[PDB]
């Protein structure tokens, strides 16, 4: 019972820490799509001058 | 305690190598206009300045 | 910058670690109070700032670019630790590290169970994901070796070592369960699902059941072994280990040699023999009353026990006398003050008080008695132990250095007739030849022939030399033992006065609390008069 | 194993089964429903735990809104450990509308030392109710089962 119990809590902790990466990652992912993206479309808007002109 | 690190070590491998692949990505599609902009800018006072 | 440990990021972490697992962060958690350390993720590089953490025994450092094992051996209060998945190489800092119980280094660069051979206290081991090509390293820590290799490791290392994996490893990727059932036949059920395996069994002869043998065999042997020693150092009668290389040290017996040392070596091989013979039998005399020492020492101590115990379950009865008298002297006083009573109530708690005071002197008059007892305990024990058991050690010891004496004399007597006999011989030949290739060593000998009392100084120095220092070593034994039987003594007297202090120190702890509660109900008393007004 | 090797329950017959103190309306085989006073679990000094830090003895006086706890002696003891707490908060029932009032329950040992003589309580009430099933069910039988020989 105590090793179950004990094996239970260490799989928690360590789930627990895994799913804080998992969670870590993909806001960082959503984070540095969304710069990016603010840095592309700026260079991408940026050449209707090239055009116009 | 020894398979979950393995699996933590995996994960994070994993993350690291989808971030790298982006910053490759988002960084090649953002290397372009700048210059090639300032040469339109340069060509057109030139072309004006002829006209004139 | 790596992650090194400082004192502010210490106290981060440790404000981490109590907001986690919902621990009053103590603000004086005391910088060296460490036991458990866990700091993964911080991609950590180097080990510092430990000291005081040395009892820190579950450390947590792997996931990280570690690559070197340092600033935790000190810390050897490390059982359970893991520095695995990490850029770390080596194993290390472990062998002082040998309270290591869980060991991990996964997901490593490491390529051998080193510095483990201390370690051997680890019974769980992880070097998996390693760099590793074989097992053997592992097996090496139960006295297998491979066929051909000569090692002085027949004892195993690992002898408790059952959690064995090296899963993720080249060589542990490398035609799967073959490290399996050879560690395991050298060393979980898997590990006697694997034993079933036939043909890596056939591989191995030491099996595990046998591996189980030898380690309660050796456990048993080294108990006497430990239980014999200590029973000679408490005779304080190893000191004579040296007795016969007290020749050793005397160098006029090794010139002596120089005159006959076929003879002069087997006489001093027989000397030695006899020096150390009586020696053994003088020093286990003295084991043996040191014995009856301990065994006295261990009845004199259950005396104290059984006094203290008897004065305890007195003063207990006593003081539960009290209580039950003073629970009813509170329940009357109760069922008064709804009566009214407050002079009464007044006169029957001074009266208790009194009661208080005469119990006072009685218990202390009580545990008088039992240090008392206890004293005389003591006294008899030292008039019985040490004039039997001490004087005893004394005349066995005085016997041994006896016949050690005598021992020295007739091996000096021996090399003097070895001395006549090559004095003799050299002179006749001296008549007979005057000529042969001017020998060093028959230099040395001729010159010794000459200078008879040269020779006759160097032996009577090596035999003054062998008496003084087998006479020091022996009043040097004799006064350790005088010192440890003293100092028995004097751990006996220190715990009377301990118990005697603190029986004192409560007895008036205990009595201000009945005066105490005798005073609150007193005031009770006195102040329920004092609103009917 | 737990080292209570004595348990004890004080009834008061007086004290009819008072529907308000279900914990002190006790399963009684005997008399039934009656108001129960006084409970106690003796835990064995155990020589793995200290003396004074083991509860001696546990005292649940139900109508006293509190427990006595001795913790075992040690050698050289002549004080002994009579500690009383009060049972009107040991069961979580702080009020916390009391503003002011210092939140120790906010350090968790003031609420975990509550818990722990409300499952002294617990333990006590429901392991006497226990026994005393297992005495009405063994009696039962046996004096439900007619006389046979061997």
């Amino acid at each position: 019972e105590a090793r179950a119990a004990m094996i239970k809590q260490l799989e928690d902790n360590k789930n627990q820490k895994i799913a804080e990466i998992i969670k870590e990652h993909t806001q960082k992912y959503n984070d540095i799509k969304n710069y990016y993206s603010e840095i592309t479309a700026t260079n991408l808007d940026y050449r209707k001058t090239l055009k116009n002109e | 305690e020894e398979r979950k690190n393995l699996h933590i070590n995996e994960l994070m491998n994993n993350h690291e190598k989808a971030f790298a692949e982006l910053k490759k990505y988002y960084n090649d599609i953002t290397a372009e206009n700048l210059n090639l902009i300032k040469a339109h800018k340069e060509k057109i006072a030139q072309i004006y300045a002829n006209i004139q | 910058d790596p992650r090194v440990i400082n004192e502010q990021l210490i106290l981060d972490a440790v404000k981490q670690f109590n907001q986690e697992n919902n621990k009053i962060t103590t603000e004086n958690i005391i910088l060296q109070q460490l036991r458990q350390l866990q700091l993964s993720f911080k991609n950590i590089l180097k080990i510092q700032h430990l000291q005081g953490l040395e009892r820190l025994e579950k450390l947590q450092l792997d996931n990280n670019i570690i690559e070197k094992i340092e600033n935790i051996d000190h810390l050897v209060n490390l059982k359970w630790l893991d520095l695995s998945f990490n850029c770390i190489k080596k194993i290390e800092g472990l062998d002082k590290l040998k309270e290591l119980t869980d060991l991990s280094l996964f997901n490593n660069y490491i390529e051998k169970i080193e510095g483990l051979h201390n370690n051997t206290k680890l019974n769980v081991f992880s070097i998996g994901n390693n760099r590793l090509k074989s097992y053997e390293e592992i097996t090496l820590y139960f006295g297998y070796k491979p066929r051909g290799e000569e090692g002085t490791n027949d004892r195993p290392e690992f002898k408790r070592l059952q959690v064995l994996n090296v899963s993720g490893n080249p060589f542990t990727k490398d035609k799967e369960n073959e490290y399996k059932n050879h560690i395991i036949c050298a060393i979980e059920g898997d590990r006697q699902l694997i034993r079933q395996d036939e043909q890596i069994s056939n591989s191995y002869n030491f099996t595990t059941t046998d591996y189980y043998q030898q380690m309660q065999a050796q456990e048993q042997k080294e108990e006497m072994d430990r239980q014999t020693l200590k029973k000679k150092k408490d005779a304080r009668m190893d000191i004579l280990d040296n007795l016969k290389d007290e020749y050793l040290k005397i160098e006029d017996l090794q010139r002596v040699k120089i005159i006959k040392p076929n003879q002069i070596n087997e006489e001093i091989e027989k000397y030695c023999g006899k020096i150390n013979d009586h020696v053994v039998e003088m020093q286990a005399a003295v084991i043996q009353k040191h014995q009856l020492i301990l065994q006295e020492m261990s009845k004199t101590e259950v005396s104290y026990k059984e006094q203290e115990a008897l004065h305890e379950k007195e003063t207990l009865q006593i003081l539960k006398e009290f209580e039950h008298e003073k629970k009813v002297e509170f329940r009357n006083w109760e069922k008064e003050a709804a009566n009214g009573d407050a002079k009464k109530e007044e006169s029957r708690l001074k009266t208790l008080l009194q009661k208080t005071t005469s119990l006072k002197n009685k218990l202390m008059d009580i545990e008088i008695q039992l240090v008392e007892e206890l004293e005389a305990i003591f006294t008899d024990y030292d008039t019985k132990k040490k004039e039997t058991a001490w004087k005893d050690i004394e005349e066995i010891i005085v016997l041994g250095q006896k016949k050690i004496e005598e021992e020295n004399v007739k091996f000096y007597s021996n090399l003097n007739v070895i001395k006549n006999k090559e004095e003799a011989n050299y002179n006749s030949t001296q008549q007979q030849q005057l000529e042969e290739e001017n020998n060093e060593e028959d230099d040395e000998k001729a010159s010794l022939l000459e200078n008879k009392e040269q020779l006759a100084q160097m032996i009577g120095n090596i035999k003054e030399t062998l008496i003084d220092s087998h006479t020091k070593i022996i009043l040097s034994a004799q006064m350790e033992l005088q010192k440890d039987l003293a100092e028995y003594a004097k751990q006996q007297k220190n715990k009377m006065y301990e118990r005697n202090r603190k029986n004192i120190s409560q007895i008036i702890a205990q009595i201000d609390a009945y005066q105490t509660e005798i005073n609150e109900k007193l005031k009770q008393g006195d102040d329920e008069s004092d609103h009917e007004n | 194993d737990d080292r209570v090797i004595y348990r004890s329950i004080r009834f008061d017959n007086k004290r009819a089964p008072s529907s308000q103190n279900n914990d002190k309306v006790f399963q009684d085989n005997h008399v039934g429903d009656v108001q129960i006073t006084k409970m106690t679990q003796k835990f064995e000094k155990n020589p793995h735990y200290p003396a004074n830090e083991q509860i001696q003895k546990m005292v649940i006086d139900l109508i006293k809104d509190k427990v006595i706890v001795y913790y075992h002696m040690n050698d050289g003891e002549i004080t002994p450990i009579v500690k009383i707490y009060p049972r009107d908060s040991m069961h979580g029932f702080a009020k916390l509308n009391e503003p002011g009032g210092d939140n120790k329950i906010d350090d968790p040992l003031v609420q975990l030392e509550n818990t722990k003589m409300v499952n002294l309580e617990k333990d006590c009430l429901n392991q006497l109710k226990q026994q005393e099933k297992i005495a009405r069910d063994d009696e039962k039988t046996i004096r439900e089962g007619e006389i046979r020989l061997e």
